RNA sequence: AAUUGAAGAGUUUGAUCAUGGCUCAGAUUGAACGCUGGCGGCAGGCCUAACACAUGCAAGUCGAACGGUAACAGGAAGAAGCUUGCUUCUUUGCUGACGAGUGGCGGACGGGUGAGUAAUGUCUGGGAAACUGCCUGAUGGAGGGGGAUAACUACUGGAAACGGUAGCUAAUACCGCAUAACGUCGCAAGACCAAAGAGGGGGACCUUCGGGCCUCUUGCCAUCGGAUGUGCCCAGAUGGGAUUAGCUAGUAGGUGGGGUAACGGCUCACCUAGGCGACGAUCCCUAGCUGGUCUGAGAGGAUGACCAGCCACACUGGAACUGAGACACGGUCCAGACUCCUACGGGAGGCAGCAGUGGGGAAUAUUGCACAAUGGGCGCAAGCCUGAUGCAGCCAUGCCGCGUGUAUGAAGAAGGCCUUCGGGUUGUAAAGUACUUUCAGCGGGGAGGAAGGGAGUAAAGUUAAUACCUUUGCUCAUUGACGUUACCCGCAGAAGAAGCACCGGCUAACUCCGUGCCAGCAGCCGCGGUAAUACGGAGGGUGCAAGCGUUAAUCGGAAUUACUGGG
RNA sequence: GGAAGAUCGUCGUCUCCGGUGAGGCGGCUGGACUUCAAAUCCAGUUGGGGCCGCCAGCGGUCCCGGGCAGGUUCGACUCCUGUGAUCUUCCGCCA
């Protein structure tokens, strides 16, 4: 039952804490020397019951506010002390505004200096507080009027203290710890104390220290002046950790958490709640639990704002923080983290619709997931970071029907079908761009379609298209079923005059090009397509023959196994008169095909139909 | 450990048929291995002595898929052994288990032999083995695990084995694709192209 | 069978041949940092501040040595509660046991460090003038008395620390007596020196009915041994400096005393005046040394990390006793310095052990588990103790292994680069196709390290004894921190898995662009002056590889201190 | 963290400045500029921002700029209060 004490300075908050717990909050000699609570001090109230409520006493000073902001992380309950002598103080009202903006589930008002005042002032200040609660939108509040030096209200306070909930936490949350005070004790290393936002930890656990960027083994821990082998979220946690990290790099407001964060982002969007409206692009202090930053706010639709940070910070969705004026004086407005990586150009027409879909439409990660899928591919790393998912949390998207998950980004199945149709239309445009090309290869379609998108998602989507049968491929060439390799007329026009020419004796590429007045590269490609059709065969690069002479080449090869029983060149001269160069290029062409095979002295005929009956 | 990358481009850096891939062929030859090894291979290199001897060392070390340091171990032991270092070195080097799996022919390549031995399939003298560098003793039997039998790969390699001509110094019954090694080959029965002493003074630095 | 083994290059000139250094290629590390990093095995892991240390642990053990009952579990009489044999509480060492106390043994082993240390040490070869507790062998004795004291009781000091006062008592504690030579001294004659029992069992017989008595175990004392270790001495061998050539009066011998377990100026008395020294005395600087490690063809060089041997040290300085063994890491006393406590009068403490913290620095780890096993201390043994040890944790720090997929796959894609723009490079690489699950993961099955030890029981031996006890068998159950071991079975999918440096010549590996003696690179010779094969980038290539690169360090190359091997 | 201190232009240094911003000094980029330099000036350090067309890879809008905000004050870089940031020194980091 952690109860943090707050209120205007020197209104008995320490006297109350010594009354209940008797702990001495002072630690540094200066605060001892100066008698004020210059900086945060802790009290705890161990009991036989086995719960230890946590007490955090804080300065009520604005220059010292940065430390109170260190202490406001993880509060279960807040108690604002108010002396009856002046009633509520302005600092107290400031703290009340800061709690309303932070969304603290409940707070108690405790009235002090009651003995010194007459009871009429007691009832008057009681009325004034109960009016102020309505001013701040406070719901339940239990006002306790007490002289803490006298112990007057203690028994009435006790029931309330037992009433206060301890926050439960789901077992499925990524461990997150907010570092507060790093001080070595001479024994066993660093022991850094800080509030645990989520998760459990043990001595064998490795953690990841942000801002130092190093893993750290846990040496030991104390739950709340209560040493234990394990620690759960919802309490201040002394945490003794090992590892290469050292105090010079350590900073208050550093996070200790299970897995390495993606690097901090300056830009962020936040929901605004404010007592009065903020103005666009103005400097201000960002104050987050244990984090000081300076940034300029911008206005989007209405109570929506864009924070620009001069100081990069680790963050997560739905983390409330308070935004004060840059020079101080006044607490003006609250903030909540919504999108963790906003793009530039937020009033731009396509984007504002997307933002309204991202924000108003979805509190839940599944609904935001679908929104982002309509926006485009959703990388699991960024999604899990924004939602602070653990692996058990990661598997929930696997649990969902209708989400296509490749090695990273999800893409919605109908949306993936949309991208399919886009690939088809793009492929149509490419088939138009070259009517004579049978078609692009797979990876080439990937680049022609969605180069930005993940290779696994896109190629898997291509595989789904192949299952649909929209296009059929062979030898890695992807083409529509309709193709008969008839081609585009630009090629055929050459192939008509080229046909008789090819017939009576086929010729080399450069000679062909010379004969038909066509460009060498153009000529090569038109004839290679002609050869894919099965019209001409190159026995060697740039040397093209007809088909009717190929079958004749097979009839001359027919007599070799039967008449000789070996395959040798000699028959080049001893059969038709065809030169050795010709015969050898023929042989290597048929060897690569598998029409013949070469081993030592002779060529085999293992798999063709060239063989005669006898 | 393994190289993992295109093999015959490194094979064509020397312009030799390193038997890195087999199937229907030994080297494709038609892949322009000699004319354009690289971006500047169009101009004929001449290459100084350290380049030819080291590049040859590269060749042989690649055909056996060994690394430099334990190759140097083979060098230091080869010198430690009595008699000629080059001859007995090459002989024991052919004693390597992957090479023997290759010459017995149930394996498309010595690298495929790495695959099949890595997959626990091999069983020598009733014992499973992994390392391809093991040098089998003379007149020692070796077998493949009976469950490895029936895979299409083994026979499809056997037609190539028969075409390759198979070793004479090893006797493979191939009735159960289980052969017996006999003895390490003599220098005269093999290669007649590589010159081992180049490598031995290459490490005499 | 006990070897098999030695490379050069560049750079002085206009050119040559010499001499001569300078630099590099090699190998290596207890290495560090940079970039990269998938796994497994085997090693290593404060070389700085011998700088200071929180906290805990690391040396305890024996009731089968003694009086005891602090605590527990039985038993005992008794309480008579009541759920009338369930429980209630008293008293009860009388049993199992053991707090604390006396006493025995260990604590002088093992661990850590290399500060001091150039000889008092170490190595090797020796030697005589010594010792060796408990182990083991022989030889024999072992009887009979006395007086205190801790524990305890009553009182009391002081903040605490730690005592003090008075009284009671046991002991295998202490002191006597008796007795003892094959022991010691004595030429000899003679003289002298020892103790303690406990435990188990037991027939007959005593029985103050506790026990005596019989038997066995083991304990005590004496003498000669063994072996082991230790002490002592000698001979050399073991860094640099002569811009250190003089040095010493207890130093060199004598006689006598003292002293050592033992020789001896070890020490004293007195006498003598010697003694050491270019074979380097003396003095100074550096330093633990060796077996060895790295390097080398070799001879040698450097070095002495891990491991093993020897010495030395325990915050510093010293001291000496107890003890077989110490001038004693975790004993004592004094003083000092540093920190802590204190009622301020006075006390307390020492990680160069296991871990750990800070400091130093470029840098080196669990504030870990088990005594399961090996080893060690005590004990009859079980067991008790153990940070020795066994592992585990951590780290690419090193050595080693494997994987990040083999086959086929050209219409040789796109893109990039390069052009003569005609064409080639990346490249069968990818894609495709047949495959493949190694390892990893999951879920199961599942060796061995583990020998023994305990109980029971049989036989044999001993004994008056079928008792106790001892040995050898056999049955039973049992000893795992590692361990979710190794190993295998499957299940599934290439699924979880390649980077680093270099590309002018030495030295294997090139083109364009950007920049223009600028920005900058650089081990050396060098480069860049608007067309840089050397900067920066791109692509491509080369070399290593789960590692790759610079710096640091040693040998090699350097036959460049040259015995082999120089002028 | 706290106390106190210095600094935070518009390219840097300084004089500053309460009358509306300016100037001394400097480095560099060039032009006018020589054989190179040197010098002189010129031109310039062009700054940012919400938003726009955008990816236009940029360019405009209006607005602003002595770190930023606030107030004087009639008017502020100018006075001052703050605010942080960097920077100097010191106090303690006690589960
Ligand atoms: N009469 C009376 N005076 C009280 C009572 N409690 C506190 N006070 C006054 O409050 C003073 C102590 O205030 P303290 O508790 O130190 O103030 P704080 O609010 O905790 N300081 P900070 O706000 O910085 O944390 C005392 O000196 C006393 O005069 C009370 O019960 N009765
Ligand atoms: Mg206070």
């Amino acid at each position: 039952m952690i109860i943090a004490t707050a209120g205007h300075v020197d209104h008995g908050k320490t006297t109350l804490l010594q009354a209940i717990t008797g702990v001495n909050a002072d630690r540094l000699p200066e605060e001892k020397k100066r008698g004020m609570t210059i900086d945060l001090g802790y009290a705890y109230w161990p009991q036989p019951d086995g719960r230890v409520p946590g007490f955090i006493d804080v300065p009520g000073h604005e220059k010292f506010l940065s430390n109170m902001l260190a202490g406001v992380g993880g509060i279960d309950h807040a108690l604002l002390v108010v002396a009856c002598d002046d009633g509520v103080m302005a600092q107290t009202r400031e703290h009340l505004a800061i709690l309303q903006l932070t969304g603290n589930p409940m707070l108690t008002v405790a009235l002090t200096k009651a003995d010194r005042v007459d009871e009429a002032r007691v009832d008057e200040v009681e009325r004034q507080v109960k009016e102020v609660l309505r001013e701040y939108g406070f719901a339940e509040a239990k006002l306790f009027i007490t002289a803490a030096t006298e112990g007057r209200g203690m028994d009435a306070l006790r029931e309330h203290l037992l009433q206060l909930p301890e926050r439960e936490h789901a077992s499925q949350h990524s461990f997150r710890l907010a570092i507060d005070r790093a001080f070595t004790v001479k024994g066993a290393g660093l022991v850094v104390t800080g509030t645990a936002l989520s998760g459990e930890v043990k001595v064998g656990d490795s953690l990841w220290l942000t801002g130092v960027n190093k893993p750290m083994r846990v040496r030991a821990l104390h739950a709340q002046n209560q040493p234990t082998e394990t620690a759960n979220a919802g309490q201040r946690i002394a945490l003794n950790i090992a590892g290469d990290a050292e105090k010079e790099q350590i900073n208050r407001g550093d996070w200790l958490l299970a897995d390495v964060p993606p690097e901090p982002f300056t830009r962020v969007i936040v929901e605004l709640q404010t007592h009065t409206p903020l103005t666009q692009w103005q400097p201000l202090h960002i104050h987050h639990a244990a984090s000081h930053v300076t940034g300029r706010v911008s206005l989007l639709e209405d109570n929506l704002a864009e924070l620009v940070f001069d100081t990069p910070l680790w963050l997560a969705d739905n983390d409330r923080l308070v935004l004060r004026d840059i020079s101080a004086r006044n607490t003006l407005a609250g903030a909540r983290v919504v999108m963790l990586n906003p793009p530039r150009r937020g009033k731009r027409k396509p984007e504002y619709l997307q933002w309204l879909a991202s924000l108003a439409r979805a509190q839940s990660d599944a609904d935001a997931l679908s929104v982002h899928l309509e926006r485009g591919a959703v990388n699991l790393a960024d999604f899990a970071w924004a939602r602070q998912l653990n692996g058990e949390g990661m598997r929930e998207l696997l649990q969902q029907p209708g989400y296509i998950q490749a090695g990273y980004s999800l893409l919605n199945a109908p949306v993936a079908a949309r991208w399919q149709r886009k690939i088809l239309d793009t492929l149509a445009t490419y088939h138009e761009q070259h009517r004579d090309e049978p078609g692009p290869g797979r990876e080439r379609l990937r680049r022609m379609a969605l180069p930005m998108e993940d290779e696994a998602l896109v190629l898997l989507l291509i595989e789904k298209m192949r299952e649909s049968g929209d296009i059929h491929s062979h030898h890695g060439w992807l083409h529509l079923p309709d193709h008969k390799a008839g081609f585009s007329e630009e090629q055929q026009a050459i192939w008509q005059k080229a046909e008789p020419l090819f017939g009576d004796e086929p010729w080399w590429v450069r000679d062909l090009a010379k004969e038909t007045g066509t460009d060498e590269q153009a000529m090569r490609l038109t004839l290679r397509q002609a050869a894919q059709q099965g019209i001409i065969t190159a026995i060697v690069k740039d040397r093209y023959y007809r088909n009717d002479r190929i079958v004749e080449f097979a009839n001359m090869i027919r007599d070799l196994d039967q008449e000789c029983g070996s395959t040798c060149a000699a028959d080049f001269r001893d059969r038709l008169g065809v030169g050795r160069k010709l015969a050898i290029q023929i042989l290597e062409y048929f060897d690569r095909i598998g029409f013949t095979r070469r081993r030592g002295n002779d060529h085999l005929l293992r798999d063709a139909l060239l063989f005669p009956e006898k | 450990a393994r190289y993992l990358g295109p093999k015959l481009k490194l094979s064509r850096r020397e312009g030799t048929d390193l038997f890195l891939k087999s199937g229907v062929r030994a080297i494709d030859t038609k892949c322009k291995i000699e004319q354009a090894p690289g971006q500047h291979g169009a101009r004929k290199p001449r290459l100084s002595d350290y380049g030819v001897q080291l590049r040859e060392k590269q060749k042989v070390r690649r055909i056996y898929g060994v690394l430099e340091r334990q190759f140097r171990n083979y060098y230091k032991e080869a010198a430690r052994l009595k008699g000629n270092t080059g001859e007995n070195l090459l002989a024991l080097l052919e004693g390597r288990l992957d090479n023997v799996v290759y010459r017995m022919g149930f394996g498309a390549t010595r690298a495929e032999a790495r695959q099949l031995v890595s997959h626990k399939a091999i069983m020598v003298n009733g014992r499973v083995v992994n390392i391809a560098s093991y040098q089998v003793s003379p007149n020692d039997v070796v077998s493949i695990r009976e469950k490895a039998k029936k895979q299409s790969r083994v026979k499809a390699a056997l037609e190539l084995a028969e075409q390759r001509e198979k070793p004479t110094w090893l006797e493979v019954d191939a009735g159960k694709m289980e052969g017996t090694f006999k003895r390490k080959p003599e220098r005269s029965d093999l290669s007649a192209d590589i010159n081992e002493h180049l490598i031995v003074e290459l490490y005499s630095k």
